């Protein structure tokens, strides 16, 4: 069937075919080579082109397919195409618009000659195979080119000034790249049809230059990880049609530009990891921001209420600054508010009443400020959070019943506040809860018997606390738990003689409260169980020999009422500050015991 | 395969 | 947090996890200290790592010396294979070392005498080879020890810390002599 049918079995012949991706090819019944898989004809039965993606196809790349007249597109893409290129690959191949040659096994450079042999391409990518030496200069002399692509390979030297002789550019993409210490050349300022520009890790100095004012048509601006100095330029408001600018990563500093308010078309902006300072504009009016990220600078002053103005922001992490203030009141009220992460700022007020307005919120998290009055009833009713992080605040009064209960929420940490009250029987439905951390804060009444049934539980960590009661024996039921941390409360009674569903605890520290009774002998069968203390209780009876089991790196048994002999392991001089306050213990030399 | 890091904010959080 | 984050990553990449027992290890987190089976001090640096008994397969990584805080490190009865990680002797504040119970082969590297504050060293139920470094009889604080069950061979030291261990310390080795073994040596 022609010679398109010949020139495409040549071609298989030359690459090695495990997954038999091609079984169509080179398997006959009189099949034309347009319905073979991955070829595609025009009305003529001419191959137009060939996409082999994701075949699993190894070897050197096979120039023959060029040889086919009509080809325009060709896309290797995913694949191990190896060894390297060469000036004769692609001789043949002057009909090409399309090449995609990424996600490859390619080394060595990229010819010199490939301008010249492929004067109509409009679409080059090469990205993330194993390329090397510099981007020929040659480059320049490409008349239609839209798009490159050379992302992810270990070239070298600089990036071309000459291609900004290539004013045909929609999306120029160099990132990750083994490029030596250089300023972005000016003169890609330039290529004003960009949208993309993407010149991530590659490992770029000073300034951001005033010629990529003229980039006028950009729509993404990445140019994160590097080592970009300076101010932010004022002349990105210039940017009519910009949705994404990506600037994490850099040792920018001066302020944001307080231009940037009127950005109207701006979805996602991050400029954090850098050395900003001064304040974040105000008289915002970023109708379209879906993403805000300028954490871990030092910027100060507060949030301005106009943030509320962006209506679909999901988005906004201020962490690690120096922001001051109260947070909009109506944040969240109107927005789809899903990733708030506001740590390590000195944020003060009341928590927003509708940061969870839309239902979306899935991380809440505030660690570190001084955010003070309480968590309101409305956020009882934000089922979509799975991380709350509240530690290390001024909050206070008791939490709604509700917020317990939420079906999603994994991590819930609240310590180190002022939170009063007891921890209601709603609890039962927070079915995902992995890790309670309630800490340093003013609970009381009974652990409540309901934290037993929820099986996935693998921390509770609320020492510091007012809780009374028993332990509930239902917490023995939680095979998962690995951290039980109930130290420093006013708890009483015993703890549950039979403990082997505890076969992942590792820590268990009840010190400091009022527990009475004998230490369970099955404390000593407990699998993984290398923290245990017990201290400052009333805790009576004998030491149980089944103890000797664990492997211990602490053991306190201190200040309880404990007597009769030490178990003759433990009775060595090593461990002697494990069991001080316990007037009754005695060392047993075989006979005579001695009290030690 | 080479997994390039995507032009996207980052996830960094906490 | 940053540094120490990447260490464990680096480790989580490296071991097989069958029960998945490292699913939160995100990456993605400014820090380790919400990760379950770790444990930081209040300044949000690694101080524990507690993973015994969890069906972990693979080796260790040598960039566990960067946990510079790191008080207990628990990796017993697990499946874990090739050599103890020369350079866990740079983790300086150590005071347990439980590999017990695993398939660790080579030596015990000369580099744990520089454990200055160790207590506990756990290394029994494996494939251990070599001699006792005599370094470890020079860390004061040492007062539990358990080589038994490796292939240890060669003089077993009784001064300094040493001169407190019993037999049961250095039972069903190779060819282990000296005073606390029945056997002189050669
Ligand atoms: C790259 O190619 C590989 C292999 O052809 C693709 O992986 C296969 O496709 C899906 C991916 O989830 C699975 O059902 C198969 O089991 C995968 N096979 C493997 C890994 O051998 C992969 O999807 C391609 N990647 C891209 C980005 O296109
Ligand atoms: C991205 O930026 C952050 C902050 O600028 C870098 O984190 C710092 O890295 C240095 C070591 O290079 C550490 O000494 C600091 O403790 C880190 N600072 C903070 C605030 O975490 C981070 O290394 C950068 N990442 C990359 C891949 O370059
Ligand atoms: C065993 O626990 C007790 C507390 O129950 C520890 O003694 C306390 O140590 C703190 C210092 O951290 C001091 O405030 C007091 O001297 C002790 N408190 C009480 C209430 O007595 C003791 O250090 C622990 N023992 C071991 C060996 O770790
Ligand atoms: C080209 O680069 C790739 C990825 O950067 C390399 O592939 C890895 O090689 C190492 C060492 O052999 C393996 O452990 C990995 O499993 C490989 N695959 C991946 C996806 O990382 C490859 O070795 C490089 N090839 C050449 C010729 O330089
Ligand atoms: C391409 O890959 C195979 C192994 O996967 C190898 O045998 C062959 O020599 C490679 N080609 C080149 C040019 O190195
Ligand atoms: C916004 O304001 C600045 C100066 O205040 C102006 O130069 C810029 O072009 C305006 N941009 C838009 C998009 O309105
Ligand atoms: C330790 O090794 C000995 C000898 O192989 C073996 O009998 C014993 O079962 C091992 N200990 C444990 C706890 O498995
Ligand atoms: C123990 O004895 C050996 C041999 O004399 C010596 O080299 C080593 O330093 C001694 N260590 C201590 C702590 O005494």
């Amino acid at each position: 069937l022609n010679q398109d049918a010949t020139i495409l079995r040549q071609a298989k012949l030359g690459l090695s075919d495990p997954a038999q991706s091609l079984s169509s090819w080179s398997d006959n019944n009189d099949v034309t080579p347009c319905k073979w898989l991955g070829v595609s004809c025009d009305a003529t039965s001419n191959v137009v082109s060939v996409d082999l993606s994701s075949f699993m196809l190894v070897g050197p790349f096979p120039s023959i397919l060029c040889h086919l007249p009509s080809l325009h597109s060709l896309s290797l893409y995913n694949n191990s195409i190896n060894g390297s290129l060469s000036a004769d690959d692609f001789d043949t191949c002057h009909n090409l618009i399309s090449l995609d040659l990424s996600e490859n096994l390619l080394v060595g450079s990229i010819p010199k000659s490939l301008p010249f042999n492929l004067p109509n391409l409009k679409f080059l990518e090469i990205s993330g195979n194993n390329l090397s030496d510099t981007i020929p200069s040659s480059f320049g002399e490409f008349r239609k080119l839209e798009s490159l692509n050379l992302a992810g390979n270990f070239l070298s030297g600089t990036i071309p000034a000459s291609l900004g002789n290539v004013t045909t550019l929609k999306e120029l993409k160099l990132a990750y790249n083994l490029f030596s210490p250089s300023q972005i050349p000016s003169q890609l300022g330039n290529l004003t049809e960009l949208q993309v520009l993407w010149l991530a890790g590659c490992n770029l100095v000073g300034p951001i230059p005033p010629s990529l004012s003229r980039l006028t048509s950009l729509v993404n601006l990445d140019l994160t990880f590097n080592q970009l100095t300076g101010s932010i330029p004022s002349w990105i408001t210039q940017l009519k049609t910009v949705e994404q600018i990506e600037l994490f990563n850099n040792s920018f500093s001066g302020e944001l530009p307080e231009s940037m308010g009127n950005m109207t078309t701006l979805k996602r902006f991050d400029a954090s990891m850098n050395k900003l300072t001064g304040k974040i504009p105000d008289n915002l009016n970023l109708l379209n921001l879906e993403s805000l990220n300028l954490f871990e600078n030092m910027l100060e002053g507060p949030l301005p209420e106009s943030i509320t103005r962006s209506k679909t922001l999901s988005e906004l992490k201020l962490f690690n600054n120096r922001l001051t203030g109260v947070l909009p009141s109506q944040l969240g009220a109107n927005s789809p508010l899903q990733y708030v992460d506001l740590s390590y700022n000195r944020f003060s007020g009341e928590i927003p009443a509708n940061v969870c307005g839309e239902g979306k919120l899935e991380y809440l998290i505030l660690i570190d400020n001084s955010f003070s009055g309480e968590i309101s009833n409305n956020l009882g009713k934000c089922k979509s959070l799975t991380r709350v992080r509240l530690s290390n605040n001024k909050l206070s009064g008791q939490i709604p019943h509700g917020f317990w209960g939420l079906p999603r929420l994994s991590l819930l940490e609240l310590s180190d506040n002022s939170f009063t009250g007891s921890i209601p029987k709603t609890i039962i439905g927070a079915k995902n809860l992995s890790n309670l951390r309630i800490s340093k804060n003013r609970f009381s009444g009974s652990i409540p018997n309901e934290i037993g049934s929820l099986n996935g539980i693998i921390e509770i960590s609320g020492a510091e606390n007012d809780f009374s009661g028993e332990i509930p024996e239902s917490l023995v039921k939680l095979k998962q738990l690995s951290r039980l941390d109930l130290s420093k409360n006013q708890l009483s009674g015993e703890i549950p003689r039979e403990l082997r569903g505890w076969k992942n605890l590792n820590e268990l520290n009840l010190a400091n409260n009022h527990l009475s009774g004998e230490i369970p002998k099955e404390v000593g069968i407990l699998p993984v169980l290398n923290y245990l203390d017990l201290s400052s209780n009333q805790f009576s009876g004998e030491i149980p020999l089944e103890l000797q089991n664990l492997k211990l790196n602490v053991l306190n048994l201190s200040y309880n009422h404990l007597s009769g002999k030490i178990p003759p392991l433990y009775a060595n001089k090593i461990y002697a500050h494990d069991f001080i306050g316990n007037p009754g213990l005695c060392v047993d030399l075989d006979g005579l015991c001695r009290k030690i | 395969y080479v997994p390039i890091p995507p032009s996207a904010p980052s996830k960094r959080h906490n | 947090a940053n540094l120490e984050g990447d260490a464990l990553h680096t480790l989580r990449v490296t071991l097989v996890d069958p029960n998945n027992v490292l699913q939160s290890w995100d990456p993605t987190l400014v820090n380790p200290c919400t990760w379950f089976h770790v444990t930081c001090n209040n300044e949000n640096s690694v101080i524990r790592v507690d993973l015994g008994n969890a069906e972990l397969s693979g080796h260790l990584v040598p960039e566990l010396g960067v946990l510079k805080n790191l008080q207990y490190l628990e990796l017993y009865s697990n499946n874990i294979t090739g050599p103890i990680p020369s350079n866990l002797g740079d983790l300086t504040n150590l005071v347990s070392l439980d590999l017990y119970l695993n398939s660790f082969s080579g030596p015990i590297p000369e580099s744990l005498g520089k454990l200055s504050k160790l207590r506990f060293l756990r290394l029994n139920n494996n494939s251990l080879t070599g001699s006792i470094p005599m370094s470890l009889t020079q860390i004061t604080t040492l007062q539990v020890l358990d080589l038994s069950n490796n292939r240890l061979s060669g003089s077993v030291p009784d001064n300094g810390s040493f001169s407190l261990f019993t037999p049961i310390s250095f039972a069903n080795n190779l060819d282990l002599c000296g005073p606390v073994t029945s056997h002189p040596c050669p």
